[PDB]
């Protein structure tokens, strides 16, 4: 059997750049001298698409930035320049023995400039709260880079059960993370109290971004 | 150019087969071999096995002997896999490639006894404390349902710009997404907004509409 | 007495016939008609080495007559089992034709062309002159670079090679140009 | 009396050794071997032909035998009248190949290399392998994409069409394809 | 021989349209159920570039933009969109039986705005005095279409000898005509008046432009 | 890529002879067959003939045969053309290309009994009309000079977004031509400007610079 070692599993790089994929083979793919591995591309939510195949040959309509390299174990995957629309993750397969194995993946992250995330916090619904429950959701979003917390504190209490988050991927019109948050409670809980805070820790501002609402005016 | 349509998403409950099916278009359907790959956790793809369509000789992974079973239909042009003995190890997306190139869009498998259940949409109005931002966003939670997906649209497709949609999170055997529409402060309330969710296990398709509070 | 030189000048007059015509003309009958030549070409070898063995007029030639003999036995034998392993594999009677044991799988609107190929090779190269296609020189019936297709295979003995169509261009309006390069292999 | 059969039958053999190697491998000199065989074939007829009719059972069969030699006879001197031209053309040694009288010349490295052409066709294509290169099937050398001739030629009797390479694709890193189109006709 | 005969004898289309040259052979060209027939475009003082050979095969590198078409004895090239560098001229050549022969040539015009010519005269040189001569010079510079006329007024008297006309080809820059009028006299003619002007009439305004100068001032 | 550069404009008396050379470079000399063309009046392009440049096998218009003899000069790369007995109708520029792709830059031929002579430049300073606009338009007087050409340039080749030269016009066996340049009024008579005159017929280069009178 094969088992095709993708490396790293990460990758952060800035536009205009050049980024390289490695994919190294337990054993030599070389058959009548030649290695038969794929590269494909998957953005979220879509079929992977081929980019090479013959591990030098690129498919027909694929922009000629992304190379492929490398022979015996060792393969390797060049984009350059990296482009806003790049941030995927990329597979490396063997089309040579059954079976034909892909890669663990590398997700390929675009860097750009630092941004704030747009905090909005939205009061539950009556609608939801006519079937006894109520969860507070804040927005966090269009922010830079991933790496972001999110503090939730009722009464200047920090509450730290039932907060459900739910980052996207990067995004490929804006190459921006954004996140979302939800902090569930019934109705007897949600009463006990009236003033909600959702402040975000992020390294773009010194002290955190606090976005709250109360009941008396809404 | 190839087309490739699959079968939609299927719940399925534990030991019960089901079948994919992958129906071709633009060109004939014999002739191209046809693969089926297998993507668990969203990252894992796996190679299943493939067919040829005109004699229907097949060849499948040692670890998929067994549990799937290619089969094909020139009448229609239809290509299928069956799954026998499912298990939780199951769930996945199984897609089907001809030549490497063109892909169907991915069945979603999901292998649970649990039950299943329409979401329960609500609005998400800011409030009047919530004005800060030039240009208002407001947004959809789409709360306990089951199972994935759910098919999440602002105004039935008109907004197809400036939209997130934040992937669910299972918990207590009931999914919850939520999605995000940011339009400018002059547009609401001076156009109506709807987020049309369409849960398609249950058949359900909720158009709710967001009111200020 | 002189029929069997008779025989042998006709079966040479055949031989140039052919070799005339099917050379520029690849007609799926003639192809077949020289296959079936060549084919029976190891037979007459064996006829005529048994012959002169049999009236040998010494010892040594005889001798020497005998193993040529024996040794064109064997490589048919071997030849024989090779063809019926194909066969087994691909189940095709194209299998057997005597040029070799690779098969070239040709999904050509509908139907599969299968043909004989000489060799396994990482590129196998389409040409379409006056609107006919031919394929690692094998004359496949009219086709244009539209609708060429997109993926072949070539079949050996526990190996299967997948093709697909690289770089496509079209000459003079009519006539064309296309290769096809390894990307996948199946072993049994 | 038996040796006629004897040689008959290695003269059978070392075509089939020809035909399953020259096949397989390009070689030069082997190519060469087999061009010679290929015209010894033509007197071989020829000396079945009347060795079957000066020992003629009856007269038809010698009737029938001298007749067909005649035909080969002619044949020969038609093919040789052909070579002839084709040579005055041309002034090279290749346009004597019992194969056919059109000549490939390839202007590889300083060189030109003539190769018998079986059909002058509108698109030539060239595939390397390994970094082997072959155009219309014939072995030329070792050679890679990016310094492949940008324009070669071949020569008929009153007539020399010039090629220009197509377009020119790489495959795997060392192999590679292309192709060569007509662009211009010499008459005499 | 063989005589192409290229038509339209000049083009004038505008950008973005196409552009269509005919080429129609005395005799049939085909040979093998094929035509050769080559086009070229040759813009001011440069070799001709081939665009197409085989009648049909677009050359390595050119634009997809030019297409060939025809058989028999009618051929035809075609310029789908019309850029701003096409203005050229086109042969259509025949490689098939000696000699090879080229058609007369179209000239393609590119239609564009109409401009007003920045008319600039100029006194004769105190160096070309020295030799005894004297040339007034009128540079109409960024015109459009190409015709334009100049009328040469000493003392209000037009003068018709001695008027000699250079047009410049079409830019490719922008797509301006440009012309230069020398009005060449000795110097006795030449300081007989002081009162010289360079009237430029146009159909781009409704009276002729006028620069002069007066030698008073020089 | 293939270069091809021949020799520079030659100027001949009627009734002689002369060579036409065109270097190869970037490519086998013998690997291609050289094409020679005419281009007289500017627009009549005419096939002269080609030469195999290995054998040596030559082929002619029998227009061209007894005019033009072709040659190859395989140690240095360079291919001929010899001219023979040239008459007022063999002015023209003579062009040497490979595979109807790669062409020489032309050789002027000038068949004139005439004399040669260097170019009386002049400057063109503007009077009192064209100094009130935004940018000042100055211009080269290049006058009197044989043959054709002359390679007129601003600044030495500084200036190109701006100029015009305008075509000879021959008169009284003498040609002429007039430049122009569009430069800012903050560059004149702020930055030098000198209208370099390279006629190569005479071996002459006069760089003249506009004065304002
Ligand atoms: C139907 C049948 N048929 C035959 N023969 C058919 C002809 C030969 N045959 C098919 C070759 C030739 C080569 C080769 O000549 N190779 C040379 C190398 N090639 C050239 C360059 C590279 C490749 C190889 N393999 N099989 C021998 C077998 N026998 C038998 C009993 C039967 C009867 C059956 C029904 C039981
Ligand atoms: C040196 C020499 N040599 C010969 N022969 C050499 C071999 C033959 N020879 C060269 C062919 C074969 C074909 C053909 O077999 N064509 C078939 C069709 N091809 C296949 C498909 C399409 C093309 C054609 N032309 N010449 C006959 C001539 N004789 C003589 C006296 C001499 C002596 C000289 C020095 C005076």
């Amino acid at each position: 059997d094969i088992v095709m070692t993708q490396s790293p599993a990460s990758l952060a790089v800035s536009l205009g750049q050049r980024a390289t994929i490695s994919c190294k083979a337990s054993q030599s793919i070389d058959y009548d001298g030649d290695n038969y591995m794929n590269w494909y591309q998957q953005k979220p939510g879509q079929p992977p698409k081929l980019l090479i195949y013959t591990t030098s040959n690129l498919e027909s309509g694929i922009p000629a930035r992304f190379s492929g390299s490398g022979s015996g174990t060792d393969f390797t995957l060049n984009i350059h320049p990296v482009e806003e629309g790049d941030a995927a993750t990329y597979y490396c397969q063997q089309n040579n023995e059954d079976p034909y194995t892909f890669g663990g993946g590398t997700k390929l992250e675009i860097k750009r400039a630092d941004a704030a995330p747009t905090v909005s916090i939205f009061p539950p619904s009556s609608e939801q709260l006519t079937s006894g429950g109520a969860s507070v959701v804040c927005f966090l979003n269009n922010f830079y880079p991933k790496d972001i917390n999110v503090k939730w504190k009722i009464d200047g209490s920090e509450r730290q059960n039932g907060v459900l988050n739910s980052w996207t991927d990067q995004d490929s019109k804006d190459s921006t993370y954004s996140m979302s948050s939800t902090l569930t409670l019934t109705k007897d809980e949600y009463e006990r109290h009236n003033s909600y805070t959702c402040e975000a820790t992020h390294k773009t501002s010194t002290s955190p971004i606090v976005k709250s609402f109360n009941r008396n005016e809404c | 150019e190839v087309q490739l349509q699959q079968s939609g998403p299927e719940l399925v409950k534990p030991g019960a087969s089901m079948k994919i099916s992958c129906k071709t278009s633009g060109y004939s359907f014999t002739g191209y071999t046809m693969n089926w790959v297998k993507q668990s956790h969203g990252k894992n793809l796996e190679w299943i096995g493939l067919i040829n369509p005109y004699n229907g000789d097949t060849s499948y992974n040692q670890k998929f002997k067994g549990k799937a079973t290619l089969t094909v239909d020139k009448s229609s042009s239809t290509a299928y896999m069956e799954l026998l003995s499912l298990t939780s190890e199951d769930s996945a997306v199984y897609y089907c490639e001809v030549i490497n190139t063109y892909w169907g869009q991915g069945t979603l498998v999901t292998v649970s006894a649990a039950k299943t259940t329409p979401p329960s949409v609500y609005p998400l109005a800011p409030g009047s404390a919530a004005q800060t931002n030039s240009m208002v966003t407001l947004g959809c939670l789409v709360k306990g349902y089951f199972p994935e997906p759910v098919t999440v649209t602002w105004n039935s497709g008109s907004l197809s710009s400036g939209v997130h949609t934040f992937p669910a999170v299972l918990q207590s055997d009931l999914y919850t997404l939520s999605s995000s529409v940011t339009v400018p402060s002059s547009t609401w309330p001076s156009e109506t907004v709807t987020c049309n969710v369409a849960h398609p296990a249950s058949s359900t398709k909720v158009d709710k509409k967001i009111v200020p509070r | 007495l002189e029929q069997w030189n008779l025989v042998i000048g006709f079966l040479f007059l055949t031989w140039i016939c052919l070799l005339q015509f099917a050379y520029a003309n690849r007609n799926r009958f003639l192809y077949i008609i020289k296959l079936i030549f060549l084919w029976l070409l190891w037979p007459v070898t064996l006829a005529c080495f048994v012959l002169a063995a049999v009236y040998r007029i010494n010892w040594i030639t005889g001798g020497i007559a005998i193993a040529m003999a024996c040794l064109v036995g064997l490589m048919w034998l071997s030849y024989f089992i090779a063809s019926f392993r194909l066969f087994a594999r691909t189940r095709s009677m194209w299998s057997f034709n005597p040029e070799t044991n690779i098969l070239l799988n040709v999904p050509l609107h509908g139907t599969i062309l299968t043909r004989p190929l000489l060799e396994s090779e990482l590129v196998i190269g389409a040409v379409i002159l006056r609107g006919h296609l031919r394929i690692a020189g094998h004359h496949l019936g009219r086709c244009d670079i539209k609708d060429l297709p997109k993926e072949i295979t070539v079949a050996t003995s526990r190996t299967l090679s997948y093709y697909k169509l690289g770089a496509s261009q079209r000459v003079a309006g009519d006539s064309g140009f296309a290769a096809y390069s390894r990307y996948r292999i199946g072993n049994y």
